[PDB]
């Protein structure tokens, strides 16, 4: 698991965690 | 060391500095500071020296973690701009305990948070402050340390007689420290060289007669490159370092009153997003410019840096504790060539003025219209002023007397003293900020109790670690970040607790002062066509949309390098 594996998979989960909160700002 | 900045050609550097300081300022003597300024003014005031000694120092002695702490900032910025100057805004307030004043009524409340907030102040950021100034001269100039405060603060005096020279101040700063982290990464061989050499810095002169130290107590940590360091025996342990630095830096950003008072004097939301953006931006660098430099100078310097017997230490910085803090002024004096150096010695002083002229502008604020306004209600605008005045004189010579205490403060880690002070005292601010614009059921007696329970603890806790400079490991032996959290939870129970018992301050005089009633207009009664304006916070569709898909992409660059740097 190389730094920008890490890098990489940390800007996935951040960017589903951020489309999960403006889905829920937009259904709340 | 001290006499290579003496050629006449550097210090030709730092007078052109100061000459085009001088000019902007009065240009600028002689609520539409826009995005570009306010992000750049929200950096060049909480990036310091302070920021600059204490970062290197850590980053030195323990790694990269340290470095970790500016990107949390990062984050806790977007929140600055989404979350609570919209509501200093909606409220139009002008100090922050003047907002609690009117979310909570009552003149108790608003005094006593003044002097903690103007406590927090002195200690943390007029002491680090001019602390790391000081050991800039000292080791750039043969200058004390005393002497040195007393030259960087009249030279302060002189830069204040700001958003726009901020802007000045940071964009100096960020291009001479992108120089220097170049230069030294040249110098070391790159960074795979400088990972690869930085897991030898071991002194030479590692016993002190037949006292042999311990092997973990010289050796740069095996950690040392991970920002997620062991929760029990690595110092600044990830768990702690997450959620007490984030209390922390929820305090400082959302808070406290500097960097509220920069991000109030925008033009108009948009504008508040993008200083937000940009000062978060620039936040993303503090760590390659301030945190890996310091470990090229122990790289480079490993006997001065890395020193762990008392008497080399002493030698070397006059204090037994390690001489942690110079990492960054030995890079810069001893690594950088005469112009360079003279154009470092600016940034530096670039970072101090801006940090120090706004702490000094937001506790004049703060003392201005939070206490001896309440003292005089007929004070006159002049005598105001003079007031003001005369508590930042009075800050300045508190702070000073204070300066010794910070010399040893946790083996001399200055960014370890601020962080600790700060959480001994910050979390309490924080829980109530959190608690009053996000729930509407705390009252006026039942945060004010909550807040001295809390300052009660902190205070016990600073005391008994002054004191003992064999203390209890049961109180002092977790560290600070933790005791950061503890405070935070038994704040903010107790807030909760005391108010679920005492008053609900109705409903009507919580209008555009909570986040759940930041909406409503219904004619707020207070519980003490430009207006419509100031308090007006709409943005124009196209920037709003902007402004939200750049604070998306900044906290993923955040989350990226995070993760890139473990
Ligand atoms: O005192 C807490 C503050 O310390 C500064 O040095 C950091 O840059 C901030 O992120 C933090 F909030």
């Amino acid at each position: 698991l190389q730094p920008w594996m890490q890098g990489l998979i940390a800007v996935a989960v951040f960017l589903v965690l951020v489309a999960i909160a403006f889905a829920v700002n937009h259904f709340w | 060391t001290h006499e290579l900045i003496r050629n006449a050609a550097d210090i030709s550097i730092i007078v052109i500095y100061f000459v085009v300081v001088m000019a902007v300022g009065l240009w600028a003597m002689f609520r539409s500071m826009v995005w570009w300024p306010i992000g750049a003014s929200l950096f060049a005031s909480n990036i310091g020296s302070g920021h600059f000694v204490g970062l290197a120092g850590t980053g030195a002695a323990s790694g990269i973690a340290i470095g970790g702490f500016e990107w949390n900032a990062l984050v806790l910025v977007v929140v600055l701009g989404w979350l609570f100057v919209p509501i200093y805004i909606k409220a139009g307030v002008v100090t922050m305990p003047e907002y609690l004043r009117k979310r909570f009524g009552g003149q108790r409340i608003q005094v006593y948070l003044s002097l903690l907030s103007l406590l927090l102040y002195i200690f943390t950021k007029i002491s680090a402050d001019i602390f790391s100034g000081a050991i800039f001269i000292n080791l750039a100039l043969g200058l004390n340390l005393y002497l040195a405060i007393f030259l960087l603060l009249a030279i302060t005096a002189l830069y204040t007689i700001v958003i726009y020279t901020d802007t000045l101040q940071t964009v100096i700063m960020l291009v001479g420290s992108l120089i220097l982290t170049g230069f030294a990464f040249h110098e070391v061989g790159g960074y795979d060289a400088f990972m690869e050499k930085y897991m030898k810095a071991i002194p030479t002169i590692v016993s002190d007669g037949n006292t042999t130290f311990q092997e973990k107590c010289y050796t740069p940590r095996a950690d040392s490159f991970h920002i997620f360091r062991d929760p029990l025996t690595g110092d600044l342990p990830w768990p702690g370092f997450i959620f007490g630095m984030s209390i922390l830096t929820l305090w400082y950003w959302c808070t406290d009153q500097v960097i509220v008072q920069r991000c109030l004097s925008a033009k108009n939301m948009s504008h508040v997003k993008g200083g937000c953006i940009l000062c978060g931006y620039l936040k993303l660098m503090p760590m390659f410019i301030m945190v890996m430099p310091g470990m090229i100078s122990r790289i480079l310097y490993t006997e001065k840096i890395a020193c762990v017997v008392p008497s080399e230490c002493e030698k070397y910085c006059g204090t037994k504790v390690g001489c942690t803090n110079i990492a960054y002024p030995t890079l810069v004096v001893e690594l950088m060539p005469n112009g360079l150096r003279g154009l470092m010695l600016s940034v530096m002083l670039a970072s101090l003025m801006s940090s120090l002229t706004s702490i000094f502008n937001s506790a004049s604020t703060l003392f201005t219209m939070d206490i001896y306004a309440k003292v005089r209600k007929r004070a006159s605008e002049k005598e105001l002023m003079i007031a003001g005045r005369l508590f930042i004189l009075v800050l300045i010579g508190i702070s000073i007397a204070w300066v010794p205490i910070v010399q040893s403060a946790q083996s001399g880690q200055l960014f370890d003293y601020i962080q600790s002070i700060t959480s001994y005292l910050g979390p309490p601010i924080a829980a109530v900020f959190l608690l009053a614009i996000f729930w509407k059921r705390v009252n006026e007696p039942g945060a004010f109790w909550g807040l001295i329970l809390g300052l009660l603890i902190g205070i016990s806790r600073m005391i008994t670690e002054f004191a003992y400079g064999n203390c209890p490991t049961i109180i002092c032996g977790v560290h600070y970040l933790y005791f950061a959290i503890i405070l935070f939870a038994i704040s903010f129970i107790t807030i909760v607790v005391i108010s679920l018992l005492t008053k609900p301050i109705p409903d009507v005089h919580l209008y555009r002062l909570c986040w759940s009633l930041r909406n409503s207009k219904e004619e707020r009664i207070d519980l003490d066509a430009m207006k419509m304006k100031m308090t007006d916070t709409s943005e124009k569709p196209l920037w709003r949309t902007v402004l939200n898909v750049n604070g998306i992409i900044l906290v993923t660059v955040a989350v990226f390098c995070h993760a890139y740097f473990a």
